[PDB]
């Protein structure tokens, strides 16, 4: 669980994926923005064992 | 009050309402220039 | 590395001196049609 919600495993796990490379338009800050949009596109939701 | 009085107050005004309200927000983009 | 700057965040101070400015005209258009 720790892993899945790590700020640090979604931004390796977009650098060697070919659906972000085909993205990248060759400009150093245009790539920093785009990549920063990916990584809130996964989010993790902690569930309750008293309402199961 | 009179609001159908008041539109057309407001109406015959509004080239000075215009003119001033861009230049007062014109104001700033200067001190963000000088700040932080 | 930040991607975006924090601070003075323009659209911010535009959209609200903008606001202003307009309310202000509106009054003050309002205060010279009495006034003439």
């Amino acid at each position: 669980v720790m892993q899945l919600a790590s700020w640090d495993t979604r931004r390796e796990f977009w650098l060697q994926t070919d659906y972000y490379k085909q993205r990248m338009v060759g400009n150093s800050k245009a790539d920093a923005a785009l990549l920063d949009e990916m990584i809130n596109n996964i989010q993790f939701i902690p569930g309750d064992f008293t309402r199961a | 009050l009179d609001i159908r009085g008041l539109f057309r107050t407001l109406w015959a005004g509004k080239l000075w309402i215009i003119g001033m309200g861009l230049a007062f927000a014109l104001i700033a983009l200067a001190y963000t220039f000088f700040a932080r | 590395e930040p991607v975006k700057r924090d601070s003075p965040r323009r659209a911010f101070l535009m959209i609200m001196w903008g606001i202003v400015g307009g309310l202000i005209g509106a009054g003050v258009a309002l205060t010279r049609r009495c006034s003439k």
